């Protein structure tokens, strides 16, 4: 605030209290395997080349 | 008006002015002090454009 000259109004004393709030917004992105990937991935068999 | 060209120099600065509301539509005359006065160059040549 800035004082005033005389013959005018006096500027009051205010005080501004204001609240902000927060965004959401999740992502997804799927990836996929086959049946037979996993097979082998995990079971071999008979280890010829 | 009729003065001199110092004496009425410094008179236009000071008083030869007016005030208009900047609140309104229309073109309304502000009581003193409200707010600040409003330099017109037409006042001291008295001639229109």
């Amino acid at each position: 605030r800035v004082a005033s000259g005389a013959g005018l109004p006096t500027s009051r004393q205010t005080t501004i209290m204001v609240t902000k709030y927060s965004e959401k917004s999740p992502i997804t992105i799927p990836f996929e395997l086959s049946a037979a990937c996993l097979t082998y991935l995990r079971e071999t068999f008979e280890g010829t080349i | 008006a009729n003065k001199t060209l110092f004496k009425t120099i410094d008179e236009y600065l000071l008083r030869a002015k007016d005030c208009i509301r900047g609140d309104t539509d229309t073109q309304y005359v502000c009581v003193e002090g409200t707010e600040q006065l409003i330099e017109n160059p037409c006042r001291l040549t008295q001639e229109a454009l």
